[PDB]
């Protein structure tokens, strides 16, 4: 909408420095290091050019408010959540105990904080169990 | 500087471990000035070229050897490195590993050699060239398939040494008295083991007509027998190699899996409208308008996670696909299964509406 | 005391018979005392060494033949444990069995040399080796991969031997004056076989240069065709013990299946609502508040089974899970027939209702 | 329900001799050689893991409970003994013959005594043919 | 008494031509005399036993040869059980195939020599061996191998072609003048080649130690590539008989296919009550209450083909079941399709009924 | 005439560059008359034989000089038939390819030798034949093959050194003195390498029964791991292949598809009712009752590319198989959700009737 | 129903000469060569067996009646003669050339008369074009 | 129609220049290069042979209407297409940029020219986002 319109332009002037209207990998890799995380260079060129659409190098405004707008729904990413619980899932009964999430969560890739997994439990543990299922918890994510 | 002295015993003890780029022509290095050692070694035992033999071998093995000690501090050292080994006191217990014992003794045998010779060096020179491989992967790889198929190289060895023993047997009372090749059992066994491998030294062979019918008829199987084992190795190599393929790409997928997970929950996390969320903002406040700016990087994270992982998810094999579409279609057949519950349910309502 | 003499009488015919674990051990150490026991006959028969050789062979030959007389008595005497033969009458039924009867008639050999003989002695050696396998086991492989392969073997023994008899033929055309190595054609066909398996003695080989170029061009061929069957056995032993292997997998999928739907049996009949279900508990009370108890340890085993038989549903081939969800889409497709038989009568009554 | 926690509570008693509310490897293992067989220690070890979900090496009362109360249906066995069935018929005509399951049945595993299948027979052969078919078999298991 | 020996002329052509059963044991059989003939006169070219080798080989000679008239006999004669030859004209039309030329070509020169023959003799029996396969099957199997397998083969032979001339052309260089084994290039040439195939004659080997590093370092590439051929063959020889396995599995499928569709019309057409089914019936009546019990008949043979063709329906492999129920998967695809546009009409009447 | 001389050079460039059919004859031709050139020069090294050897070669390498030199001077005229060369210019440009620096400077060599020389013919004969291939397609399937199986090679290879090392020596310390075959490490090794690789000259082998006995032992070991590479080699050029082959296949499939969605487009741009179809209408009558034909023409070239299209659908694999119907079955499902959503619809709607 | 079952006698009686209630192996061949077929008895041994219920290598007038009384519709033949049909199209299309079947159905296996395939043709062309779809003749042949 | 039946009657006379009924092989080739395209006599041949439904290798004028009224529906392109655009997907997305279609639409085959393809992103361009979906562009092909 109209104020979502001008949030993202204030997000696009936080990250178009220059004012020029195209995010720059430069201006991405700045204002990264800015919040506390370096990236590789050939990083952010595959992040960008997995948002870029006009084979540029850059984003013009409206790819950047296409990329706010777009919700996890439109992107479909149930069969992928489920297929990573799924290759987590050493035993294929369908769930998965809380100690391993608390221990890979935090130990694979982005390494999570502490904070996080605990809200991760907190959302994924509604019953209360601890032995969450995956597929359940991917479904409560798309909604 | 102390971050950067970290850094680089990390790196020099990734580089010594099982490395990846150029470490790997670094070991490349070494090896081959431990073989031309050798080659000079054994230029050396000829006797009309002893001479410069000698001369370049002596400069050259105390090259390997001050090579081979500062390569083991270098290794004692960066132990400190990982986590498992730390300190003075770590860099001990890591070098308390048998590996290290075997590459210690060597040393010191080498400096007490240097500071009868020739048995010594030539058999430090083997000890060492065995510890060139530094992983056993060439010998866990053999013996791996050595027992996968145990029952064919076994079959094969039973065959083989009874075709051996007999044929030898045969032929040793066919020509036991004419051909002097054969004067004693041993000699025979002798002669059937150099000929059913199909070296055939010539030194030994049948001339007796009944024996060279009988060892004819019996080397056919006792060559085919031999020459077994080794296809049977060959290919038991290909599979166990194909099959920690399949475990490395499966690993390589089990990694992205944990990256994914952690991008879509933060993202799913870093939702404005949605309340109670701090719990994940915290975290990249940690590391630092700026919110909205935290979720457009937190989706941005994981939409490139996403097709990483996705990517990650190639069939490389029948059972892969097999195996992930089956999965679907169990989700299939609940979903058939709920839509046939509904229909139960709309055909029960029927009777209530009509 | 009686209890534990069968069940040690058992357990010595396990072992004696197709063992698992320490048993093989013992196996492989009567194979050992066996094995250098020929190759102390092996120094025998060589003349320098004789006299501690056969100092050492008579004492390692009696040990051996007392062994192999026990192992025959205990073998016997434990034949009585198995349910097709039982009592002196079942142990002398079983002692008819044709390998019985090699084993025997080898201890009696033995016994009546040892109580020209060298040659008896080597024989008797011979046949003990071939009797260690106790259950032709190799035997039945090689036979069965040569069947499986018949057709691949015969062309490729035909086109060898076609191959060796024209190049024998010839070269002896050939070399037939000017080498005295060729003077019969039996000398050529020998120098051809020797030459085709690779053995290359060195005792005959071609010198005319027509017959050297002959001999190479046919030989290049005639060496590939005697390797192939070498390849072809290897090749097919993999895909025996391959097939092996799929069979006991299904063996053991069997014996679960039955574990599973006994207890599952036993649990739906042990439900405390459900009557008429006392043809299940006397079992039980048999084997011996209670009831519930009883109902609590039939769910659990029920529970184990079918976790147990689960894992033993394994992929293991792409067959197998094609097989397995080849059924359940034939399922699929029956509940989607029903369905359609759902909405048809649903679109039949929409004109009753309309 | 009450009554139903109440005769739990005297299941307990009786396997939890020592009263300290967890049942113990060794208790189990009493009580069913009282009952007249004798299991393994690591079979032990298998089934309380299978009922366990604290990974404590016991059962506190709640997962007792849970135990006793899971009916047959939630357990979903349909497509296990389904697959199991089918390893038993030769034929994959979708029935198998009584002789086969007089046989196999007293022969295999956990032999049964000649009362459990002839009540087997009695509840699968509902239409008194012999040749049951196992898949309406378990449908009629599950209810 | 004709139309029994029609069929014993049918029988007897089908067991010359391709055999199934006892006719293969007589084949092996007839084989089995010429190589005993074949043997014979190996041992006639022998010296010193030529006296006994000749007297029997005449003998055995003159068995092959009237065995090898009358079996062509029979062979001509029986040519007329088959549809395409019949007739004396039928049969020596199909005596003008190559092969019965081949054949007869052998029988006159072998009468002429009967009544330098050594030459003529041997080569003869040369022929014959090859005219033994009667079929080309194993030469197809070759040829098709080798077609199957250009690239790896044709690469293979260029690599060791290579190999073999240049380490001929370096040990020639490197043994020039030094040794006498290599006194021209065509000598080395000769080396080169006996010892890539790892015949090694030992005739001749280098000497000079320049020349034994250079062979030393190029035959390892050598010996590989010249063994490479052989297992490649050895694949090509599995995959092609599986290949021809399949065929005939598929060709299995195809009759009782045929089988069941026959029976299948046949029933459908003997239904009682349905009409103008009387073209099914007159086909039993030329064959010949009578009615009930002819479709007795036919719903038993459709019972039993239909059993027959679902078991002829085996998997044999990944592809064949992924196909089949791939086609039952589109016809999923087609239902669910139909469902779907039920359900839209379902709810285009929902507006009408709403 | 012009573009019947521009017809002639793309045919011309086509056949001295990767051939099909004929040109494929025409490169075996070429490729005979180089090897009958280097037949003659091996046997004009042959002193005997010279004289006319040597009269027939010089003929013969004039005929391979003249060939070689117009071949090259067509390659580079035609050179400017594809679009990349074009003009002397980019003829001159083309032959600036390093594979025409090699031809040149070998054409430049003959003509200098021709106008201690048979060394540099020798060797031009060696690079000429090397030069044969024109693709490295061998080559470069050979080093695919070695860097895929790279860790099976490596295992091998340092398996074999390892044993080849050890057992030298081993056979050295027990033959150093009773032997002159082994006086030095050097020898003893030379024997290791030439027993192990079962060629087996006989110039050198053990006596001392200690020796003997240790070599036999490694030698086993020994002949196994070098037997192993050709194995590998030959599995690997199989599976390489094999892999080629799939690519082609799908390359075979990639052109019909855009062949397929040419036509459908067009034909659905050409329906007669539909407007504003005159961007495709426009095409035909460039190539130019009449629309109605070209309506038609369209159409029946649709279904044509439509069938080939289909044809070139082979399953070919398991794997392709396996991906078609898996991207069908994510239709399905995705049918199936919508059909959930539609049923969910309607009994949302049930209320609202009820 | 009564008349058909006095029809089932009077077969049962045709074929059971002996009128023993058990057809013999047999007897069926003797009507079979009767009706100018010769079969093997092993062949007339698997028949038996098909239809044979009770292990007895004989019928009991009840699977008699059992084995005439089953309709092609519980046969379920549908995917047998769909996958025959699909074996012997060759081009995967769906359906089959007139002519391919006057081939085939005359000259494989039992081979059939002109009339029978002229009537096969007949019921098969409804719509009179001869490339005849085998899943829609299936379809039929089931009603 | 019958309009539709004169247009075709008009269609089949300047293919049979003959005016026997039956278009030769050679009719249509000559037809073809009049247009401007060259056939081989082997792609006649194939292209007769789909139309044919005599086996005469002709085409009476029934079986010509048949190919004028067959519209693409019952003509069943939906998998093809579909398959085809898949593998020109050489993501697997489920889309295709509009660069990839303009060089390989014009490159591969039957090469067009650029008003087709120009015509071709129009109608695939509805939403104008040039990474078209091929599965709802073979869909409204369909319709
Ligand atoms: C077949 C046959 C012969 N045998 C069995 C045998 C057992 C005892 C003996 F004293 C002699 C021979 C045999 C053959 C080979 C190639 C090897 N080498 C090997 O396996 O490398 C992988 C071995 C280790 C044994
Ligand atoms: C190819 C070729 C040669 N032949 C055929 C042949 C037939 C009769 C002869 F007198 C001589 C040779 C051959 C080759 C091998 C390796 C074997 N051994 C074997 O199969 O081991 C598994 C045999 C048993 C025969």
């Amino acid at each position: 909408t109209e104020e979502q319109i001008a949030e993202f332009k204030e997000a696009f002037s936080l990250f178009d420095k220059d004012g020029d209207g195209t995010i720059t990998t430069k201006e991405l890799g700045t204002v990264m290091r800015s919040l506390g995380q370096n990236p590789t260079e050939a990083e952010l060129q595959d992040m960008i050019n997995e948002v870029d659409a006009d084979g540029n190098g850059t984003i013009d405004f409206p790819e950047f408010l296409t990329m706010m707008a777009r919700k996890m729904k439109d992107t479909d990413s149930e069969e992928e959540i489920r297929e990573a619980f799924r290759v987590f899932d050493k035993d294929g009964n369908g769930y998965i105990s809380a100690a391993e999430l608390r221990h890979v969560m935090t130990n694979l890739g982005e390494k999570l904080t502490d904070e996080e997994v605990d809200e991760m439990i907190r959302e994924a543990d509604i019953d209360g169990d601890g032995q969450v299922n995956y597929e359940e918890f991917v479904q409560m994510m798309t909604a | 500087r102390n971050a950067f002295y970290r850094k680089l015993q990390n790196f020099l003890y990734n580089v010594l471990e099982r490395p990846r780029g150029w470490a790997f022509i670094y070991h490349a290095y070494v090896f081959l000035l431990v073989f031309s050692c050798l080659v000079l070694s054994v230029f050396s035992t000829i006797k009309e070229y002893e001479k410069s033999s000698e001369g370049a071998l002596y400069i050259l093995e105390i090259v390997t050897i001050v090579v081979f000690g500062v390569e083991y501090f270098v290794r004692i050292w960066a132990a400190g490195c990982c986590c498992r080994y730390r300190g003075w006191r770590g860099r001990l217990k890591f070098a308390r590993k048998p590996f290290c014992v075997i590459d210690i003794m060597v040393l010191i045998a080498s400096i007490a050699v240097l500071a009868s010779a020739l048995r010594s060096l030539r058999f430090l020179q083997i000890l060492r060239m065995i510890r060139m491989d530094r992983r056993g992967g060439t010998w866990k790889l053999l013996g791996s398939v050595v027992y996968a198929h145990s029952k064919e190289l076994v079959t094969a060895w039973y065959i083989g040494f009874l075709c051996l023993i007999l044929a030898s047997f045969l032929v040793y009372l066919a020509e036991k008295g004419e051909n002097d090749h054969f004067d004693t059992y041993a000699d025979a066994l002798w002669w059937g083991l150099i000929t059913l491998t199909t070296i055939g030294y010539g030194d030994k062979y049948p001339q007796t007509w009944n024996g060279r019918l009988l060892a004819a008829t019996f080397t056919l199987i006792g060559v085919s027998f031999f020459a077994l084992p080794a296809g049977i190795l060959g290919s038991g190599f290909a599979l166990k190699v194909q099959e920690q393929h399949r475990q490395k790409h499966f690993e390589k997928r089990r990694n992205p899996a944990a990256g994914l997970i952690q991008s879509a929950w933060r993202f799913y996390a870093t939702n404005l409208s949605r309340t109670d969320l701090h719990s994940t903002w915290q975290y990249y406040e940690r590391t630092v308008g700026l919110k909205v700016s935290i979720r457009a990087v937190c989706v941005m994270r994981f939409l490139v996670s996403k097709r990483k992982f996705k990517e990650s998810l190639r069939p490389y094999d029948v059972m892969d696909v097999i195996e992930q579409y089956s999965a679907g279609h169990l989700d299939m057949l609940s979903r058939i299964k709920s839509l046939q519950s509904r229909v139960d349910q709309i055909v029960g309502r029927g009777p209530a509406i009509t």
